[PDB]
């Protein structure tokens, strides 16, 4: 077959769904390559790279689009109605592999379904242990975790590690993680590579084992706990979110109100509504004392690493439904991984969203 | 004067303790002996005896170097302890686990003028029953002179590598 | 007696020479003090908290340092000619104590000759054990090696440490850090807690162990050829080479970072005293051969928070021993060492 990816056009997307490892076992499956020039700059990929993995170079979009059987993208396509109709650069009836954003983004399943375009979210990808190397949030939010504590760590004007020294001793930074998670076990891990002492809360039980597995102590009616470690607290990291409705209020104005002067929170969700109000997406607010990020696409920020990753995550999706040398893909329908993140399908929206 | 011992009679003292308190120094940052020394640690702690580790100002050969060693070993941060807040309780505690640490313990700094060290802050390691001194042979520190503490009738030498020695120590101690 | 703090004034300058440990050890001196309201904001200390410790809250500068008889500061007063004439603020016969840069500041110091004042110059403290304690040069480049890494880390695209997870693995960043001294340590000790690999290098002799004794490796295998093949291989390049008052040695050149990969970055300790790479301006991130020179300046000052206590309590350690009558008059026994090794000037006569 002929598949392709194309550069991410929307603002500030730096990924690319694509690395040259992945190029090689595509090729080695009995695929044509086709990428955008220059779609893996954000990601540190150069076009070089990926000629010489097998793939082949389009000069522009439509072009990489228009004899593309399979579409592998980051993000959701843009429609006409956002200045760059992508889905008008898909062949009809091409099979498409991306983080749709299907539940809360409506009119692209249509436009795609309007083409006759067989899409499949990735952000569904059901619960299952062999479907994980198949799934994009924990790939990314994964980075998002480790991210979310280097931003943390940029943002304040304290250290980290604890250090005995001639001129006295310099605390250990605390850090409190919301929600523990792909993300928040990432920042738990991270926080606590540098130095600091780390403690962590989240609404399901079986969390303290992971939690304490890498060292971080679990805060065990229960909320009075939090409201007296987050007055401690240094680096506040919340991700807690929630599919298709808002996110968690986890910590409100009053609640920074009792922090210390040069303390940080960083709130992932702050896309998805945020899990601290004063928190504003793509900037980072000052209040009370208290700088609040709220850097949008995480993710992107660690473009190079997400990348390979989400690839990878693709590969892995479709590898199983391609024959043995037969040169052709098909999507095996009673594959549950298939069935639950297929959203559309032959010009119909098939799938639980009348 | 000089009183060596081994490894495996290293283990009878700290076992036979009721608290113990580790000082660290840029030997055992040498030898990378750390992971060993946690080991040899919550054995003791799982025994009932008490253990804490004192991390003086200017040990090591960097500000905190002995601390992201700890840190990386997984040591709770609530058992170690600044010069100024633990070296009171070597009175109590009845014996000093010194691994590669030297002129971070030399009463040379405290009593006497001519000594290169003289006037600096040390961990009060004399006071604790027994003295224990992991180090490869009787060579200097950094300050370049002799420690007292070796030829004294509470201490005793365990010469070898900082990580060996205390792997040896945790076997020992089974 | 009183020893007034006033807010730094140098642009960029986000430390203060106080914290609230050192305002109650100056009080039980029979210190009376005073800071400038808001000195402190820029390293995460309230007015309150000092007040708190026993602090006086001043209002402005020259309402705080008038009235006077010591003066801590962070980084050299400023004169009429260099923005705001803070040298004329302290009281004339005063004692002042900072980082002046004196033997590369001379007009700084016959401004404070003028005036009668007596200077200590924090940077020049003699090396000894003793002395450590009050010792600034080491306390915050320390903080500068903590530094590099976390902004190297920023300006990265990839994740520091290996993480292996449901989809593959990505590899650990490399890093490589030129000269060991208190920063490169730190650096290293940074970077290796952080999960890469660390490599480094120094043209001193008991420098390998040192960096062995953090877990990286001291690059030895044509000699700068063992060099080369792991710089090509590199991520992220800590330089922290500062030769005393001279300019900063040059170990990455041009043709050095065209070999890099594209993505790896640069940080510069050195820029301010010539750079470690002369590729390298002054508080920019420069981006060449696709990769990153990170310059940025004053870099314990974006450790504010934690490098104040520090100054603060260096500052202390150097003075409690000169304070007494029974607890309430200072006389610096210039017999001291430390003393007579760190003055600048006094009562009008250069030293
Ligand atoms: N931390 C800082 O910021 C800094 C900066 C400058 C200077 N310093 C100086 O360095 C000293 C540091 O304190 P310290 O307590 O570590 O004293 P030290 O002077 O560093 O003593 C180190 C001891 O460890 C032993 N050692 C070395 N390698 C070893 C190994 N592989 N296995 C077992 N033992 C080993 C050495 O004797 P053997 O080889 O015979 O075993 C030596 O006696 C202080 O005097 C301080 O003034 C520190
Ligand atoms: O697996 P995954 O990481 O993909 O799941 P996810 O990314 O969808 O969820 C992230 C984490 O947020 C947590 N969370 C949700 N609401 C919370 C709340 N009110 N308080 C604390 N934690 C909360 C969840 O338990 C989960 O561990």
């Amino acid at each position: 077959m002929k598949i392709a990816i194309p550069k991410e056009r929307r603002p500030g997307e730096d990924r690319v769904a694509i690395s040259p490892e992945v190029v090689k076992k595509l090729v080695g499956l009995g695929f044509e390559v086709i990428v955008e020039q220059g779609a893996g700059v954000g990601a540190s990929i150069t076009d070089d790279a990926l000629t010489a993995a097998g793939a082949t170079i389009a000069s522009t979009a439509a072009q990489a689009l228009s004899q593309a059987d399979v579409v592998w993208k980051v993000q959701r396509p843009m429609t006409a109605e956002e200045g760059t109709d992508e889905v008008a650069l898909i062949k009809e009836g091409a099979v498409l592999m991306c983080h749709l954003g299907a539940l809360t983004n409506r009119p692209v399943v249509e436009a795609l379904t309007k083409r006759k375009i067989t899409a499949y979210a990735m952000e569904l990808m059901p619960a299952i242990s062999r479907a994980q190397s198949m799934d994009i949030l924990s790939s990314q939010s994964n980075l998002a975790g480790y991210r979310a504590v280097i931003d943390g760590a940029y943002e304040f004007a304290r250290a980290f590690p604890m250090m005995m020294t001639a001129a006295g001793t310099v605390p250990p930074a605390r850090v409190l993680v919301f929600g523990v998670g792909v993300a928040g076990l990432q920042a738990i891990a991270t926080a606590k590579r540098l130095g600091a002492v780390v403690m962590a809360t989240d609404v399901r039980a079986a969390t303290k084992e992971q939690v304490e597995s890498l060292g971080g102590k679990f805060i065990t009616k229960q909320a009075e706990a939090v409201l007296k470690e987050l007055v401690k607290t240094d680096i506040a990291i919340t991700t807690a979110l929630i599919p298709g409705k808002p996110a968690p209020v986890l910590i409100t104005e009053e609640m920074v109100t009792k922090m210390k002067p040069g303390s940080v929170i960083i709130d992932l969700a702050v896309e998805a509504g945020g899990n601290c109000p004063l928190s504003e997406p793509g900037k980072i607010v000052v209040k009370h004392g208290v700088k609040i990020v709220g850097h949008t696409n995480v993710p992107s920020r660690v473009a190079a690493d997400a990348s390979p990753l989400f690839a990878k995550n693709l590969l892995n999706f479709l590898t199983p439904h391609v024959d043995k040398d037969t040169k052709t893909l098909v999507m095996k329908l009673e594959d549950e991984t298939v069935s639950g993140t297929c959203v559309t399908r032959d010009g119909a929206i098939v799938h639980p969203a009348l | 004067s000089v009183k060596a011992g081994s490894a495996e009679d290293a283990a009878f003292i700290m076992k036979n303790a009721s608290k113990v308190i580790i000082v660290p120094g840029y030997g055992m940052a040498v030898a990378q002996a750390q992971h060993a020394l946690r080991e040899m640690a919550d054995v003791l702690k799982k025994e009932g005896v008490e253990v804490s580790y004192a991390i003086h100002p200017v040990a090591g050969r960097m500000p905190g170097h002995m601390n992201v060693l700890l840190a990386e070993a997984n040591v709770p941060y609530d058992e170690v302890f600044e010069l100024e807040e633990i070296n009171s309780s070597f009175q109590t505690a009845d014996v000093a686990f010194v691994i590669g640490a030297n002129d971070v313990t030399n009463p040379a700094a405290k009593t006497d003028p001519s000594s290169p060290i003289y006037g600096m802050p040390i961990l009060d390691v004399e006071k604790a029953g027994t003295v224990l001194f992991i180090k490869r042979s009787m060579a200097s520190g950094y300050a370049g002179v002799e420690n007292e503490l070796f030829f004294r009738n509470n201490t005793m030498m365990l010469f070898g590598d900082a990580k060996k020695m205390t792997e040896q120590i945790v076997q020992a101690m089974n």
